[PDB]
């Protein structure tokens, strides 16, 4: 499924991401935009053997299990397959656990290069929420 | 620092009735609110996550709703094994906090 | 299946350091975030803190910096240290995973002269 910007911001807000552990709502929209282009089915296989899954590109080495990944830790206790769905539930539930580590949103590399230190609330302006 | 207020503090009911418990947040926490049960001399038990997401192994008679600042836990036909303490907890902001508790007393 | 178990003394003196241990069985401690919760005598619950997978820690400010949470990956345990306890630290201490899915049985610690 490919979200529109305002569609994803209204969904991420119903999913409790507005101001979750100090991160305002535009951070989450800007992150989805550069990590997956708003696509719930995006997948990317990495240099290291891991694969990144879904709309928030959750990694198979630390967070979900894809059975092909070496030191797999499965912190979200979830098969990677469950994050490639149109329903954003599972991807939000795991992302809330990811951000609750001391590294915060720095675990999303596109967010670190394209959103941090930018006016992230622009990602939610012009929308009915 | 989020303060969660639970009402009523005590709820007496007869087996087979339906009850509703409230948990109110002093600030908006979106859907980031979990409910636990605690029976006498037992550890807490997680019943509901993120305001309404159900959990395997829990009776279906429990469900939760609400968002923002106002949340509810309902129990359809309360059974005897349901009597004890009920607490809500927010995980939206550090420190995580708990509500004062509602006791479900057999009436 | 995961099981959690608290251990440590049940009676401590004012001003010493309370130390408790949480042994985890059924899965490695490197697969979750782990926390300490305590229940005061009138039903009051207090989330103390948690350690996350990177080793970073989150401590409740009500503790005023007397707490430390560490873990031992080869023993599969994690630990609570609480410095300079007073009679106000009298409570039932629980270990639990970060989301509240698994909890130990709880251990009542009493702080008192002797």
């Amino acid at each position: 499924k490919v979200f529109g910007r305002c569609e994803l911001a209204a969904a991420m807000k119903r999913h409790g991401l507005d101001n979750y552990r100090g991160y305002s709502l535009g951070n989450w929209v800007c992150a989805a935009k550069f990590e997956s282009n708003f696509n719930t089915q995006a997948t990317n296989r990495n240099t290291d053997g891991s694969t990144d899954y879904g709309i928030l590109q959750i990694n198979s080495r630390w967070w979900c299990n894809d059975g092909r990944t070496p030191g797999s830790r499965n912190l979200c206790n979830i098969p990677c397959s469950a994050l490639l769905s149109s329903d954003i539930t599972a991807s939000v539930n795991c992302a809330k656990k990811i951000v609750s580590d001391g590294n915060g949103m720095n675990a999303w590399v596109a967010w670190r290069n394209r959103c941090k230190g930018t006016d992230v609330q622009a990602w939610i302006r012009g929308c009915r929420l | 620092d989020i303060v969660l207020t639970q009402s009523p503090a005590t709820l007496s009911v007869t087996p087979g009735n339906s009850v509703s418990l409230s948990c109110r947040a002093s600030q908006s926490i979106g859907n980031n609110l979990h409910w636990y049960q605690q029976k006498s001399h037992e550890s807490p038990r997680l019943l509901i996550k993120y305001a309404s997401q159900s959990i395997s192994g829990i009776p279906s008679r429990f469900s939760g709703s609400g968002s923002g600042t106002d949340f509810t836990l309902s129990i359809n036909s309360v059974e005897t094994e349901d009597f004890g303490m009920y607490f809500c907890q927010q995980s939206n902001s550090w420190p995580y906090t708990f509500g004062g508790g509602t006791k479900l007393e057999i009436k | 299946d995961v099981q959690l178990q608290e251990s440590g003394p049940s009676l401590v003196k004012p001003s010493q350091t309370l130390s408790l241990t949480c042994s985890v069985t059924g899965d490695s401690i490197t697969s979750d975030y782990w926390s300490w919760i305590r229940k005061f005598p009138g039903n009051r619950l207090e989330y103390m803190g948690y350690v996350s997978y990177s080793g970073s820690t989150y401590y409740n400010p009500s503790l005023k910096s007397r707490i430390s949470i560490t873990r031992d990956t080869s023993k599969n345990q994690y630990y609570l240290d609480l410095n300079s306890v007073t009679t106000e630290d009298t409570a039932t201490y629980y270990c639990a995973n970060w989301a509240g899915d698994y909890w130990g049985q709880g251990t009542l610690v009493t702080v008192s002269a002797a």
